[PDB]
């Protein structure tokens, strides 16, 4: 079949734009054809706050596409389907090695906007690429950025319980299969940390309503501090609490799944290219 | 308990009895040391029997015996000539 | 050369049909050729199955293969073809050698420290090089992180023999076919003593493809590998194994201490592929020179390995 | 690959049934088998959704995620034709559904059992005494709220509730059918959620409570409106401790894998990826994700 999608470039590029595109040819790019909303760069603009949850929901909504050639007037890219495979490359300025890892995540880049972008000065837009990275690295950087947000908020409010340097000691670097990567951490990512925060502080009353739904067997295993609570609450506020509880828990749980999870078979470290099929 | 140990030898019966006494002389002291001969009949220690001859050169070429799942080492004596004899006590 | 031309004439996709809308009389012979092609690509004759071989190059796909380099000492060349291999995650940057595990070698990795035992220790008698082959086994099943360092790469299809530096070629994703240019179909051989059919345990919608699941778990005796076969989905089979893991939740109730997060986690499951649900599994017997064990034989496998989804 | 099953009827279709089927062409229908010819007895969701028993939609979720999926193209006299849905093939699906949920977001849709009432999708054949029910097709953000309302009426049967019963959509509000007792597998799913909550209530961090305390007292977000300026004493009595990093990271690792377990537990029913949804034709070119 035909799958070669052309993006309608109205403006002809200069030579440094060709250099900045040929640096990152093997990576993937999302989609909505038009050229303004062609990538994830519309979230990382100055138009909206760099929020995480709407970025991830757009990224799970929007299809992806890998590009093979770049010309000066036409952006040639092939879109992703679950049918066949494509060859993708890890050409991100935050570098990560695919040494035999069969799983790949497409998370929004929380390594900063400048670390994952291509800035088009002559063109109207400033495009970015989403982070393609192995899934244990992905969940690890999710943990170490989420707790960095929480532990940074707790020291903005009162640093008498946590310390910025001590949480930066353990949360400054991930380590997986020997490759010791660094986390450039300086607001961003406040919606997700607030979601997780209100969700884990709302789970005790949810678990107690669940254990009073249907006895001492499953009531023994909660700890004695998380067991004692006063059972005096009206039906309206508690109904709203449980509704928004399972709402944001569904958002959180589908968030901790990393979108359309790419899979690779043989990664050539010589060519930085692996066969990649949608999974 | 008893055992049925076999022996291949190119020597006479008169020599095989004495050389088996010499070979089993650790076991005579062993059986005297782990049990004490209170009655008369336990003083005996084993017996032999000549079963037959074969050519000493191409005898006892090794082989293997395979059952359904296991295999044990087995020996194989060719061109045998069975001559049974009576039980000469060894002590 | 003439054999090569007469063979390359056979392996040749047909030319596409033409419509000459511009001319008039050519449209007559165009639609005449169209009905001539249709009537002998539809009616019951040999011309019908003749058109099934041209394949029209969404129907057929060439599969990918996984080329890996191991030592010949960790491998037994006497095995049958469709053996589900388990690659281990290597921590060194430029290693080149990867720890693959046939389920017999996986069985002697499992039991050493704690018939499948007889066949496994008859093909892989030495446990020193293979327990040495992993960096650590007891702590890695103690922290319950052994699952993420075990990745499946599907069944073997062609093993080139080697005295040392053995190379295995396995189908990781897609339809399992042999690699030789004379074509053959690889039957996936999985030993029965770690296999079960889940519908024999359950005791009704006719599916398209029944999948094959592997569920490594952290049992209190040690590691246990189970090759599950089911009629259902991934999000379905995790619920089915939630119903099946009835003593596992009792064991999880058994550990009073919550701060030790080892014993709250009980293994992970992985979807290996999708075979023919109609042409079901057969029981076969892979033989060795000492014994012969019952081996579950699956034909027509379409492999796509899933991640280790934690129970 | 001519994937074209012909579901032959046992008896002749009447004219009002012909107009009722031909009004609903291109809608999602589940098959029992994938073989070359099926029968109406065995077609559709009617074998698991009957008028006899309680509507248990969780087993219908599991049947839908198990069984193959199809869309309807031809209804003639004495026969109707279905087209199977395989991964790798793009199909045209028209929004001909009586609970009008517009797919203007063009996100991932979800096949759902008709929780919104049998009577709008109980499409009737009196040729043979069979009641084909069409499963409802809706996007994912309405799918998560109908699934949470299904899981919440079972826990709020004991202890206003019109907000719990009816769905909250931006365009309209449709009332769905709620059974009082969920059934065997809905109670099994809620029991699995109960054991998940009773186990992971102690696997929660302790700096998040300091976060919600400092943010309710210091900087009230829009997202902190649910407490209405109220904190229990449980938050303080798990804030009586000092905060650490290693055990919190390990608790967070097992937290991510348990919320992945929660995600694939709540992910019920097949999900189809849309591509270039046409509002004017009301159809959407989609493949099975």
């Amino acid at each position: 079949m035909d799958l070669k999608v052309v993006v309608s470039l109205s403006s002809r590029l200069y030579t440094d734009e060709i250099a900045k595109m040929q640096q990152r040819i093997g990576c993937i790019l999302p989609l909505a054809q038009n050229v303004q909303g062609l990538g994830l760069g519309q979230v990382y603009s100055l138009e909206t706050v760099p929020d995480y949850v709407s970025m991830y929901n757009y990224l799970s909504d929007c299809t992806l596409a890998v590009l093979d050639e770049v010309s000066v007037d036409s952006l040639i890219l092939t879109k992703i389907v679950p049918g066949q495979t494509y060859a993708i490359k890890n050409k991100y300025q935050p570098f990560f090695q695919w040494h035999g890892t069969g799983s790949l995540s497409v998370m929004p880049p929380v390594f900063g906007r400048e670390h994952a972008t291509v800035k088009l000065e002559s063109n109207d837009v400033d495009i970015v690429f989403p982070m393609v990275l192995p899934t244990p690295i992905a969940e690890e950087v999710l943990q170490k950025i989420l707790l960095f947000n929480v532990y940074s908020r707790v020291v903005m409010q009162a640093p008498g319980n946590a310390d910025m340097l001590d949480v930066h000691m353990h949360l400054g670097s991930v380590s997986y299969l020997g490759h010791h990567y660094e986390l450039a951490l300086p607001a961003l990512l406040d919606n997700l940390s607030l979601y997780f925060c209100i969700m884990v502080t709302l789970l005790p009353r949810a678990s107690m309503r669940l254990v009073r739904g249907l006895n001492l067997f499953q009531e023994m295993v909660p700890d004695e501090i998380a067991r004692i609570d006063l059972d005096d609450l009206s039906v309206a506020d508690d109904l709203s609490r449980m509704r928004v509880m399972m709402t944001y828990l569904q958002s959180l749980a589908s968030l901790f799944n990393l979108g359309p999870r790419l899979a690779t078979a043989a990664y050539s470290q010589e060519t930085l290219t692996a066969t990649c099929w949608l999974r | 308990g008893p055992r049925f140990t076999f022996f291949q030898s190119s020597r006479g019966h008169c020599q095989i009895m004495n050389i088996l006494r010499i070979y089993y002389s650790p076991s005579i002291m062993h059986r005297y040391a782990v049990v004490q001969p209170l009655h008369i009949e336990e003083l005996t220690f084993g017996a032999v029997a000549c079963l037959g001859t074969f050519s000493a050169t191409d005898g006892w070429r090794r082989s293997a015996f395979n059952y359904r799942g296991s295999s044990l080492p087995v020996v194989e004596i060719d061109s045998f000539y069975s001559n049974v004899s009576d039980w000469e006590v060894i002590l | 050369r003439r054999r090569l031309q007469r063979r390359i004439a056979g392996l040749l996709p047909p030319p596409a049909r033409r419509l000459n809308i511009s001319r008039g009389s050519e449209f007559t012979r165009d639609v005449r050729g169209l009905v001539e092609e249709h009537a002998q690509a539809s009616s019951l004759s040999a011309a019908a199955v003749w058109r099934a071989g041209l394949l029209a190059p969404s129907g057929w796909r060439p599969p990918v293969f996984g080329d890996f380099l191991i030592h010949a000492s960790s491998f037994n060349n006497a095995e049958a073809t469709g053996t589900p291999l388990f690659q281990f995650k290597q921590s060194d940057p430029f290693s080149g050698v990867d720890a693959v595990f046939t389920p017999l070698s996986l069985f002697i990795l499992m039991n050493h420290g704690r018939g499948l035992t007889r066949m496994a220790n008859l093909l892989y008698d030495s446990p020193a090089t293979l327990a040495d082959l992993v960096p650590d086994f007891g702590r890695l099943v103690a922290d319950r992180r052994f699952h993420n360092f075990i990745t499946p790469v599907g069944p073997l299809v062609e093993n080139i023999k080697s005295t040392y530096l053995n190379k295995i070629t396995t189908v990781v994703h897609g339809p399992v076919v042999s690699k030789a240019i004379p074509r053959s179909t690889v039957k996936v051989t999985v030993p029965q003593e770690a296999f079960v059919d889940l519908d024999a345990w359950l005791s009704q919608p006719c599916p398209a493809d029944a999948r094959l699941y592997v569920a490594l778990t952290y049992e209190e005796a040690g590691p246990r590998f189970t090759f599950f076969q089911s009629s259902r989905g991934h999000c379905q089979i995790m619920n089915i194994l939630r119903i099946y893991y009835s003593p596992s939740i009792m064991h999880r109730y058994a550990v009073v201490q919550p701060l030790h997060i080892e014993e709250l986690t009980f293994g992970a499951v992985a979807c290996l592929g999708t075979f023919s649900a109609t042409d079901g599994w057969r029981r076969s017997a892979f033989n060795y020179r000492g014994s012969s064990l019952p081996v579950v034989e699956i034909d027509s496998f379409y492999s796509n390995v899933s991640d280790w989804e934690v129970i």
